[PDB]
RNA sequence: UAAGGUGAUAUGAACCGUUAUAACCGGCGAUUUCCGAAUGGGGAAACCCAGUGUGUUUCGACACACUAUCAUUAACUGAAUCCAUAGGUUAAUGAGGCGAACCGGGGGAACUGAAACAUCUAAGUACCCCGAGGAAAAGAAAUCAACCGAGAUUCCCCCAGUAGCGGCGAGCGAACGGGGAGCAGCCCAGAGCCUGAAUCAGUGUGUGUGUUAGUGGAAGCGUCUGGAAAGGCGCGCGAUACAGGGUGACAGCCCCGUACACAAAAAUGCACAUGCUGUGAGCUCGAUGAGUAGGGCGGGACACGUGGUAUCCUGUCUGAAUAUGGGGGGACCAUCCUCCAAGGCUAAAUACUCCUGACUGACCGAUAGUGAACCAGUACCGUGAGGGAAAGGCGAAAAGAAC
RNA sequence: AGGACCGAACCGACUAAUGUUGAAAAAUUAGCGGAUGACUUGUGGCUGGGGGUGAAAGGCCAAUCAAACCGGGAGAUAGCU
RNA sequence: CGAAGGUGUGCUGUGAGGCAUGCUGGAGGUAUCAGAAGUGCGAAUGCUGACAUAAGUAACGAUAAAGCGGGUGAAAAGCCCGCUCGCCGGAAGACCAAGGGUUCCUGUCCAACGUUAAUCGGGGCAGGGUGAGUCGACCCCUAAGGCGAGGCCGAAAGGCGUAGUCGAUGGGAAACAGGUUAAUAUUCCUGUACUUGGUGUUACUGCGAAGGGGGGACGGAGAAGGCUAUGUUGGCCGGGCG
RNA sequence: UACGGUGCUGAAGCAACAAAUGCCCUGCUUCCAGGAAAAGCCUCUAAGCAUCAGGUAACAUCAAAUCGUACCCCAAACCG
């Protein structure tokens, strides 16, 4: 399975945002993530002359790589791996270090 | 234009024509050989 | 000047088409190397 | 073609050898004949394509035993 | 919807084919080139939706 | 008779354009893109059945497909068939 | 298996799904237009035209199925002619076509070399054709050997560039014998005794294992340079896991994995076991392959070019003996030794790679490596067979340049 | 009547000039021959490589002909450059 | 805290060479001592790509020929409109077959294509456009010829060929006038027609073939005669009196 | 009258002569060099069917499917 996922709440490992937690907004099947307010590009498009036009210099989120995040104990308060056990037949990712099923 | 240009320098490779010199440039070289003689 | 190439559908198809080819042994190892070499047309057909 | 019917006699291939040994390819054909050969107990003539030597093996074996191997291995008479 | 029309008779069958065709297909195909038809989604859940009809048809016919 | 699984398949799109405008608003004609395989008896009783209009004759053509291309890359697009359906004097669509 | 999806260029729109009937992966099914062996007739492939039968509560039109040829078998018919054969009709079974190499067989060059060329060579090669299998072929001594013995066939290393063959030129070139790989023997020509006795073949079932989806899978932080750290420095931990790949520079500990340990509802390959069917064990006695062996003539294969030339094959003409017999032992005779032709089957060692998987390279890195890293046998050229290109790399991320 | 006469279409190609890296891998312009015949032309068919066809020139057989083109033997061979 | 590579400088060895370093570059390089070579190019009328040279030179493709006004446009010798002028008129007009295959028509763009410019185009992009009982094909029938069940023949492949079956360039049923679209028309519309089959009713009734006969069924040349298409002139009608 | 045209209305609409290489003519005359085939078409019957089927005539009704149809076509669209 997947260790990093939809609604999961992480923090950044590497470059230009190391040490800022976020929320992941989605994952793309790239191997990348778009997490909120982390990956903030200043994408500049044009108001094309179809359905709304907005011009400007728009503030986007970028996609960063799966494996230069990694999910948020808040337990410890640190960057933590995940394993995956079985539990009454589910497979639960658990936190390593403290072994807590997420 | 780069495959016309291939083929159209291949025009004169597989050619017979003796009067005019290398398939197509008019000469009298039958003239000059035929004088020699 | 009359050049080489007259056209005629009817004689292109009647002479190098698929059902001339299948027609004998010949033409049959003809499509064979055109299928072997993996050529986008075999005979001419159109 | 040129098969004997009983012995099964193609024809093979060889040289002209000449005196100064110059080596030419030829073949070496059959005796075929087209014979018509009486059946007795059938009692009809049954003509085949013999060598002059499935003519010999007729003569020994007989006929009826000749046309049953011809029978046996689909050779159609 | 495939145990659903697993659990009818070839009659039934034949009624929601023709319904799926008639009713469904033939009037999103119209509707969808003459400029309407916001929903594109329909055509492809229907045609697969006569796919499903003609396959437990199948399946209950004979073999 | 023609079966109805095979009547739904033939009629395709109506076909709009100035030709079969002018078509309908001048001489009731009807023009509609069909199946490429559908003849015209099918597509009589298609509009017989499926319209429920009365249709008094059919006239098909078949449209050639064009060679357009996507940057260097050509391609042929589709062969079509189109019908000019004559309705009666009693029609609306 | 699953929290994300509706293949790519290629974004959108419209939606589906989030604890299970989204999607993705696999097993088995269903559908599978038209052309193509093409098979109902035809044809300029992807089209034209049917016949026959069954059914169609608008059966004035539709739908479905069958209809090719040939071989074999059977049934019913059936001439010249009486019986009968030929023929005809119908049914059942099989075949047909494609495919890269390997294999057996039918045909079979020449350039070249001989410093010319004809015998010879190249070479039974190239090529053409037929056929078959996962291998084929061969094979169970009418074989060698040599007065001792060996014991079917096939493949490898010697023998040995040897003996020989050779316009005795150019060249061709063994066997015996030795060492290994592998090893397996049988059946019919024929009756009685006796039966299902080993034997395999076809199938069911059970077990084991493998394939076709998968699951879990260790262990790190601080600080400096830097756009960014996996780098420097400092201190830790894993290792049956430091194969490899990615991650913003070079990561055992970030991600996917690797070692390791597990997993199959279903379909299967192999190996045992077992049920049924077919098949025949074993004993006594008898038989023990005729236009054949051999011969004459012509040719070919044997390393051996007709030579003193054994042996094998046969196009032609002939032609035995048949266990008190016959073949061979390199002209040939005698003595001695060895073997039993004119019927057939047979695994393994062996050869090859269209194709699949894993791994590897003192192989190439875009004028190289495939012709082809890129929608390449394409564009283009040629009536046609056929010939046949060029063309990779922004960035870490399009943030690909609002105004 | 005529392998009759003159002469357009039509078939041809005798002379000259131009052209000869052409407008054209054989033409243009001005004259020229045949023009009811052994003529000419359209569409289809047949003949194939030591082979075809030839009112014969070794002509023609897809701008190729004292032996076509393609592929292969094949990296033929080259005491020569 | 900057590799390979690129481009300079300085030092150094007898030489092939080596070493250090500035700038560009932006991620790899490799001592020493061994090992293997697709191991060193100026020549091969070498192969491939690039770029010169002649040189801003010859040429710009029939000596049928243009001139002006106006419009559009950023720009007009070339486009559109108008008036004149010239050229073809058994063609340089019109309609097809073969062949091509969207070039047709409309809107839009001027990069490349157009031997110049281009607003234009057979160019780019998008949309539109081809309507049949009577035209043609398919279809029925056949020629030359092809293929060919059986068959005769042949080392194999295969050759020939009977029945048959295909094969037009030939034989076989039927529509004309007028109007219309930017683009189709004997196809659409208006008017007036015709042909061949199926089925049904009614009246009369001998029908029936891969069989017999007719017919289809067919040469070159020449000669007139009768016509028509078509044209010329007069009449008529409308307009002009310059 | 989006000046591009769009509708409405519309007179005479005859005769003479000339005349084809087109039509009668697949004729006629003539000449040797002696000039396709098969089907549609019309007829005759054989086997068979014979108060049925079929044939003919009139009327009515249904059907006539499929593919081509643009455009160039002595040429800037075909072969060069």
């Amino acid at each position: 399975a997947a260790k990093i996922r939809r609604d999961d709440e992480v923090i950044v490992l590497t470059g230009k945002d190391k040490g800022k937690r976020g929320k992941v907004k989605n994952v793309l099947s790239s191997g990348k993530v778009i997490v909120e307010g982390i990956n903030l590009v200043k994408k500049h498009q044009k108001p094309v002359p179809a359905l709304n036009q907005p011009g400007g210099i728009v503030e986007k989120e970028a996609a960063i790589q799966v494996s230069n995040v990694a999910i948020f104990n808040a337990a410890t308060g640190k960057a933590d791996r995940v394993g995956f056990r079985f539990e009454d037949g589910k497979k639960v990712r658990f936190f390593k270090s403290n072994s807590e099923t997420i | 234009m780069d495959i016309n240009w291939r083929h159209n320098q291949s025009t004169f490779y597989h050619f017979t024509s003796d009067h005019r010199i290398s398939g197509w440039k008019e000469t009298n070289a039958m003239y000059v050989a035929l004088n020699s003689q | 000047m009359k050049r080489t190439f007259q056209p005629s559908v009817l004689k292109r198809n009647r002479s190098h088409g698929f059902r001339a080819r299948m027609a004998t042994k010949n033409g049959r190892q003809v499509l064979a190397r055109r299928r072997a070499k993996g050529r986008a047309r075999l005979t001419v057909s159109k | 073609s040129r098969v004997c019917q009983v012995t099964g006699k193609r024809p093979v291939t060889g040289n002209n050898r000449s005196h100064a040994l110059n080596a030419t390819k030829r073949r070496f054909l059959p005796n075929l004949h087209s014979h018509r050969f009486w059946v007795e107990s059938e009692k009809r003539f049954v003509t085949l394509r013999v060598s002059a030597k499935g003519m010999r093996v007729i003569d020994k074996k007989g006929i009826d035993t000749v046309l049953a191997e011809l029978r046996a291995r689909g050779e159609k008479y | 919807m495939k145990a659903k029309e697993l659990r009818e008779k070839s009659v039934e069958e034949l009624n929601t084919e023709l319904l799926n065709l008639l009713r469904e297909q033939f009037n999103l195909r119209m509707q969808a080139a003459s400029g309407q038809l916001q929903q594109s989604h329909l055509l492809k859940q229907v045609r697969r939706d006569v796919a499903r009809v003609k396959t437990l048809l199948n399946e209950k016919a004979g073999a | 008779m023609i079966r109805e699984e095979r009547l739904l398949k033939v009629l395709r799109a109506p076909h709009v354009s100035e030709k079969a405008s002018t078509a309908m608003e001048k001489s009731n004609t009807i023009v509609l893109k069909v199946a490429k395989d559908a003849t015209k008896a099918e597509i009589k009783a298609a509009v017989q059945k499926l319209f429920e209009v009365e249709v008094e004759v059919v006239n098909t053509l078949v449209v050639k497909g064009k060679v357009k291309r996507h940057g260097q890359r050509i391609g042929r697009r589709s062969d079509w068939k189109k019908a000019y359906v004559t309705l009666k004097e009693g029609q609306n669509l």
